[PDB]
């Protein structure tokens, strides 16, 4: 019994630091969620939380990036508490800060994927999701795309009204996990390239010739017809050619 | 338990707190009693599996009769051999302090994984109860504390 | 997409209307949903009795479970199971619609992207794949069991 | 144009387990065009709206907002 | 990750125990802690006092700071200082943590293709770690600074 | 809630099983259901037909559309448009579920705080939907006009 | 299954489609069935319960051991009590087509009740097993189908 | 079912009367469904025998325990390999479509077998019950009930 | 806050030193934290059988529990036991700082309006809360019974 | 490359002469050249044994011989034992260089292009570098098995 789980390798170094990292990033369980539970008489509790939503909705900070910084009337109605934090994100990703931050020298293909980084933590998930946005920002202003961004159900069903946006490792939908892994790794102003432009649309190796008894059921059906078919008169069914 | 004070002060743009600094400090006072009691269950690993499969065995026979899981001579060595990997993940977390590589190697994902085999999750429960037990027996009274504190986690994390 | 959506779309493009090959092709569909759905019942059965017996006969006892295999931590047996009912569930998709492009648009797009950064092995899962398309077709006959075993195949080949 | 609304949401699928109080009942102000979309976010959760109140607007005035 | 956590993660993955080399290596984490701590504090005491005479040491009154350098901006001046106290912040997290494998985690991951993509000097920046290593073992003491420039010079010797 | 599930929650919370009466409650729901979603088909036919002729019925040509009333702005137009089609839509839903909860849920929750709180007249919003419970018993015949109009009238009860 | 196709049709913008109009029309014709259904379910209820507890009593003999849960007249009155609830439920869930009203107040919270009253769950799957059994005895072959449908979706939800 | 209704009328000097050739003409149309029937219960064997044999150790504990007959790896293989005879059989049944060569290979003759060798039959009656229920659980809802016919049949045999 | 922390703000927002009566509050609390800590520990121990032993007291058995109560539903029962795990768990923080503050930040803020929206009882509530308190104060001692009696009370006369 | 040549390199580009730290590492490498030459003396006389016992370890008697996988056809057998040869001597050139930039530049410089174009399986590959690392250390002795051991996991961590 002392010999079912012992191994009968060595595992020395390389094997012994590759099997350390044999699965999905550390980073999962130390992104530390900031959660408005404070109550409203802090002033101490909430900076942190206003600090924390300027290093996730922006990527780096506002300090060496502002002159007369905002958000201070922001900042006060969160620590009054007529506010809640999403309408915080909200003031945060309609300033002309993050206009010029991220709208500016990026495209609007680029935009949408370094919007959903952001807000809702996760790369877009198929291309209907790139085409709703991109007529979002095709008729109306990044004012009502980032609004039609976080109003959606999967955001307040996800983060809820009091938290900030948290890094989400999402693993259900088609390649959710490695384009957040590409977006993620990658540094601020790191490749002005476009991360995932589109998506390509790739083409079956099976139409309908296989599936052998779909394909079974086109001969079977198709001989069904010149096999004498008794249901009428017999005489009538000697004379079909 | 320096990388929980590391990452805690890290989801902030804040420094390491000095109190955070001062549990740290503590902690590095009390590892050499962690490293005592951590070297007094390795070295008398096979004492404390027997006892507990004696303890477990005469608290739940189903294992031991044919409908359970652990029935025959190489099932009821899979299951000596999963409780001394509690036992290793155990001493594991009295070094380090704090349950964080305990719980990511035995916790996080267990009960899919004895639903999905069969067994059930109370009589491991149980056999870390008897673990607890043992090497209470085994420790002076402010080890087996100190032990019972992380045995005493996993009984909590198995239900 | 469907059988039919396919047959649909290959005449839409064409600007031809429905001729009598593609009702046909909708006529045998027709005639074999019957067994799709009875199979596709008795999948949703007992997916995770397929799903148990197949790491049973594949993974299990190997080195994959024993530590330095991928298997080893429990968050990563639970992660196992999951991609292997992931498997099995949209396979069940794909008989049911007779058209495997919901495997490709779901499952195997960015696949071999994420395993391979994860540093999952490839061949083990599809040695899993075939252990659960040996199940499966034993538990529903051999006559749906080979549809079945063409959308498993076809996922195991898109794999590797 | 912003509103002042109070309301409470159900949270009737998971018995979560931490402190979560502010999201069951909260005071907060809404722009205009947004309060929109919030009122059906609100009523999708089956929350009940206590009392919608004008914080900043004159009605009736159409250049200006 | 710790010295801690890389000494339970060696173990680990053989399957093995904690033998007493095991031991030996987290007793020796032990007796270094008391001066990792006091560095620490002494550290976070005047960290804009290091950043400040580092600047001062190496960067200042070049041609850097001079129109056509990449430090003539004043937003580019406060970029610096950022980076700057970014490294002398992430080496204080290596030398208490003992490990530098944050430094590789979350410092050194895409740095490289930043700076270059930006047109960021890289010898400026390794000198400018460099004045900042001077500078804290100096303040520090050569026992703890020897530590803090093995740190200092695995971020330097990683962005080369 | 449904009527279906309105049977089952009354039959429920007396720990009743199904007996006679509710059995009778079902069957005539089931009965109804054939004009119930015909009914719902059709409105669904031509909803922005139908809310033309109601404001061309009742608000066109008022003071209300004139400079002064609360349609006179483009966007105020807009949103009356807007609330007539919510009205036409949820009385569908609730036509088509065959129980007024959902109105009560989703429509008629803080509907007056919102419309004196932006001054909204009232009396013209009840003779509105009174023009659309007109036009669509018209439309859709009488039969199914008393259920739409139910409907609608606890719309206009619960407003005034 | 009316309310599941509106609020899903609700979630988006647009209005019901003709398929699920379709599915309406469907389940409309089968109500005669699942009423039948039901009406036979409902009348023989208290064989369904005595046969429950004949299976699960025979199966698990824990509760009636003192050291479980079901243990005395009141407790095990108490514990058949529980599975004529369920039975009602599996009826309310067979004639509303869709396991909503039965997971609303049966499903959705019931591993923590379980928990904190001291009964397993299994044994409460093992006795709506037992109800299937007996309500499969009790019907036809295309009946004890559609109920051993929402009787199956109770055992895998107390599981 | 051919040779029933033979000698049937083999035993009257009359022909084979055109009900009974109603009755073979529904058999020869049922006869796809009764391979179909069996296929599904032939590839599946090793999982029929290996959850009859749980849920037999689970209801009797005797045949475990060392005054019964299945004691040991031998004897319990022996019983497994019983339960393997009688599913086949079964098999055999659910082709001929009548009882008749089952029961003159294992019915007819199978208590004073049983008797003289120590087995009671009322286990194995429970064992061929246990591979009903696994079968149950196996086949679909028209196929389980056709299966749980010949299942049925040899339950009633060996009491 | 703490009973240290609200003896500091008490001589901070005069500008006082630390006068001897501070003192002697603050030496109170530190002879009072033995007993604090070690109640804490053993009320830690076994949370979840007190609120069994206190619903089996006073809630179950009764009309609340059964149909037409407000904890019929299942959902309903586990939400009544989240509630009382939590009186005990801001019982307990409340007890061991000895200032209830925290209870009046964090729990009796807003959960008049919440109990009065959603519909639960009371006085229910307050007899829950009375048999957890004489449960623990039998299970902890008389001596830090009283200490926890006085915050559990306090929660129930600020629910009133 | 060399550790030599390594050491002579990291020397260089810092302009540095050379100190006595690397003075301390070529005086280790001549310390080490003894069971260096003799471990790969010994390796070089029977490595044709090695590759045999390690088919016959991880890669015969399994489904990749067989009809199906990838060790069926006799020309891929015999490309399979010279890629296993491949291994074998360009870990014993590392081992003797005491330097694994070879391995770097001649062996994994495009190979899991190959390996995933041709369909190679890479874990079987992993698998049988394991077996011949077990053999050759079981021939070697431990001490030069270490190093032959270090190098051909450098190689099947570089594969995966
Ligand atoms: C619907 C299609 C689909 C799939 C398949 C999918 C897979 C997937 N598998 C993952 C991890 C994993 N996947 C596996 C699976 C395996 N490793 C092995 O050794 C076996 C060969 C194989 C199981 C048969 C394991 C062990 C992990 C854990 C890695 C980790 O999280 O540390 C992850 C990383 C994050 C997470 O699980 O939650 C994803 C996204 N996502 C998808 O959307
Ligand atoms: C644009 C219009 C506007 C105003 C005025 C505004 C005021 C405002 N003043 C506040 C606090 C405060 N306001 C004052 C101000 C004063 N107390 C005194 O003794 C003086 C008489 C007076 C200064 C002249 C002080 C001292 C606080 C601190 C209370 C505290 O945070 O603990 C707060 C609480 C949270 C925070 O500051 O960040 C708000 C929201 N918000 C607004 O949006
Ligand atoms: C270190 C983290 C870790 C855990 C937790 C772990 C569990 C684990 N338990 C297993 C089997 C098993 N586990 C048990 C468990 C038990 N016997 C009982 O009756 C009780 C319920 C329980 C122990 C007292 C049994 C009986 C088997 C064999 C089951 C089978 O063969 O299907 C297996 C599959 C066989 C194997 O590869 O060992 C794994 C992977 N493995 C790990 O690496
Ligand atoms: C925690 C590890 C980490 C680092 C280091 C990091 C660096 C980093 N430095 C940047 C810019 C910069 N970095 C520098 C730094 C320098 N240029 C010089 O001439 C000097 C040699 C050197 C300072 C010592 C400058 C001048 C810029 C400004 C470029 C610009 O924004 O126009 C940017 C572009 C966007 C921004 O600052 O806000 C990033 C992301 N991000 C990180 O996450
Ligand atoms: C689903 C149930 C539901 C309703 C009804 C609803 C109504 C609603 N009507 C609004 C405005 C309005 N509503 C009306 C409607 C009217 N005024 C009149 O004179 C007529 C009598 C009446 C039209 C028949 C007008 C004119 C406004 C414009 C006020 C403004 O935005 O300036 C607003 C303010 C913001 C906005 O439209 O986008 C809401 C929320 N929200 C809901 O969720
Ligand atoms: C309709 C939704 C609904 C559910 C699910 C429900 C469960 C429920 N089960 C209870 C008790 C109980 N439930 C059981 C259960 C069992 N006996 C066993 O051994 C098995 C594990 C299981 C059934 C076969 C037992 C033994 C008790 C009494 C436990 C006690 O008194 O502490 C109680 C407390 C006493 C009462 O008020 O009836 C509730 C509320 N109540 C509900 O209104
Ligand atoms: C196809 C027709 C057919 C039948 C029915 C049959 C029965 C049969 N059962 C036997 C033994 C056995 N049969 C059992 C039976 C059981 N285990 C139990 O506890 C239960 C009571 C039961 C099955 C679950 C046992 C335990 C033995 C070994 C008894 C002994 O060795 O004396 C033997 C003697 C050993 C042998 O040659 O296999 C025969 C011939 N053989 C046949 O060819
Ligand atoms: C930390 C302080 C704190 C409390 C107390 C709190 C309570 C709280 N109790 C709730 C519901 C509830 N609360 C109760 C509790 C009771 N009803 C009774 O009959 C009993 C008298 C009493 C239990 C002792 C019940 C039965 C519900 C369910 C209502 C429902 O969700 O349908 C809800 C609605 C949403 C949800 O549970 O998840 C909240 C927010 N939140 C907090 O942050």
């Amino acid at each position: 019994f002392v010999e079912l789980g012992t191994v009968k390798e060595n595992r020395t170094q390389p094997d012994i630091d590759f099997r350390i990292n044999q699965g999905v990033t550390k980073q999962r369980e130390q992104t530390k969620v900031f959660k408005r539970v404070a109550g409203i008489k802090d002033k101490a509790a909430i900076k942190t939380l206003i600090s924390a939503a300027y290093r996730q909705i922006f990527e780096r900070d506002i300090a060496p990036y502002i002159a007369q910084n905002e958000f201070s009337g922001w900042e006060s109605k969160l620590g009054n508490g007529e506010i809640t934090v999403k309408e915080f994100i909200e003031g945060l990703g309609y300033s002309n800060l993050y206009l010029k931050e991220f709208y500016t020298p990026y495209p609007n293909t680029k935009v949408i994927e370094l919007g959903t980084k952001h807000f809702l933590g996760r790369a877009p998930i198929d291309q209907a999701e790139i085409r709703k946005y991109n007529q979002i920002l095709a008729t109306q202003g990044i004012r009502a795309f980032i609004n039609a961004l976080v109003n959606s159900q999967e955001y307040n069903e996800v983060f809820g009204e009091d938290t900030v946006p948290y890094r989400r490792f999402p693993t259900l939908p088609a390649a959710n996990f490695p384009n957040t892994q590409k977006l993620y790794n990658q540094l601020t102003k790191q490749n002005n390239d476009v991360v995932i432009p589109s998506f390509k649309p790739v083409q079956a190796r099976i139409q309908s010739d296989k599936t052998p008894i779909l394909a079974k059921a086109i001969a079977d059906l198709a001989a069904q017809a010149k096999q004498m078919d008794k249901s009428k008169p017999l005489f009538i069914e000697l004379g079909r050619s | 338990i320096v990388t929980k004070s590391i990452v805690n002060a890290d989801a902030e743009a804040r420094y390491l707190s000095p109190g955070e600094l001062d549990r740290i400090k503590s902690f590095v006072a009390g590892g050499q009693q962690r490293l005592r009691i951590a070297q007094a269950l390795t070295d008398n690993r096979e004492r404390l599996v027997k006892q507990a499969g004696d303890q477990l065995f005469q608290k739940r026979p189903d294992v031991v009769s044919p409908g359970g899981n652990a029935y025959g001579q190489e099932m009821t060595a899979t299951c000596l051999r999963d409780l001394d990997y509690y036992l290793r993940l155990v001493t594991y977390g009295i070094v380090a302090g704090d349950v964080t590589p305990i719980e990511e190697i035995g916790v996080i994902g267990v009960r899919e994984m004895y639903k999905s085999l069969g067994t059930p999750i109370e009589a491991v429960g149980e056999g870390v109860r008897a673990l607890k037990n043992a090497a209470s027996t085994l420790l002076s009274a402010e080890d087996a504390a100190e032990a019972g504190s992380y045995f005493d986690y996993v009984v909590g994390a198995l239900q | 997409q469907d059988a039919i959506t396919a047959v649909i779309n290959s005449a839409d493009v064409q600007g031809k209307y429905l001729d009598t090959a593609a009702l046909e092709k909708l006529k045998a569909y027709f005639s074999t949903g019957e067994l799709r759905v009875r199979a596709a019942t008795t999948i949703s059965a007992n997916a995770a009795a397929i799903v148990k017996e197949a790491v049973a006969k594949s993974l299990l006892y190997s080195d994959i479970t024993r530590p330095g295999g991928n298997m080893y931590t429990t968050r990563r047996y639970a992660a196992c199971i999951r991609d292997l009912d992931y498997y099995l569930r949209y396979a069940t998709y794909a008989m049911l619609a007779g058209d495997p492009s919901i495997l490709d648009e779901r499952v195997l797009n960015g696949l071999k992207e994420t395993y391979n950064s994860l540093g999952v092995p490839v061949g083990a899962t599809v040695q899993a794949i075939q252990a659960i398309k040996e199940v499966t077709a034993s538990l529903v006959g051999a006559d749906a069991g080979k549809e079945m075993g063409i959308y498993l195949d076809y996922i195991s080949s898109g794999l590797s | 144009r912003l509103f002042k609304i109070t309301a409470l949401v159900p949270s009737l699928s998971r018995t979560r387990t931490q402190r979560e109080l502010q999201n069951t009942y909260f005071t907060k102000l809404v722009p205009y065009e947004n309060w929109f979309r919030e009122q059906q976010r609100i009523q999708k959760a089956g929350g009940k709206i206590i009392k919608v109140e004008l914080a900043t607007g004159k009605q009736g005035t159409n250049a200006g907002l």
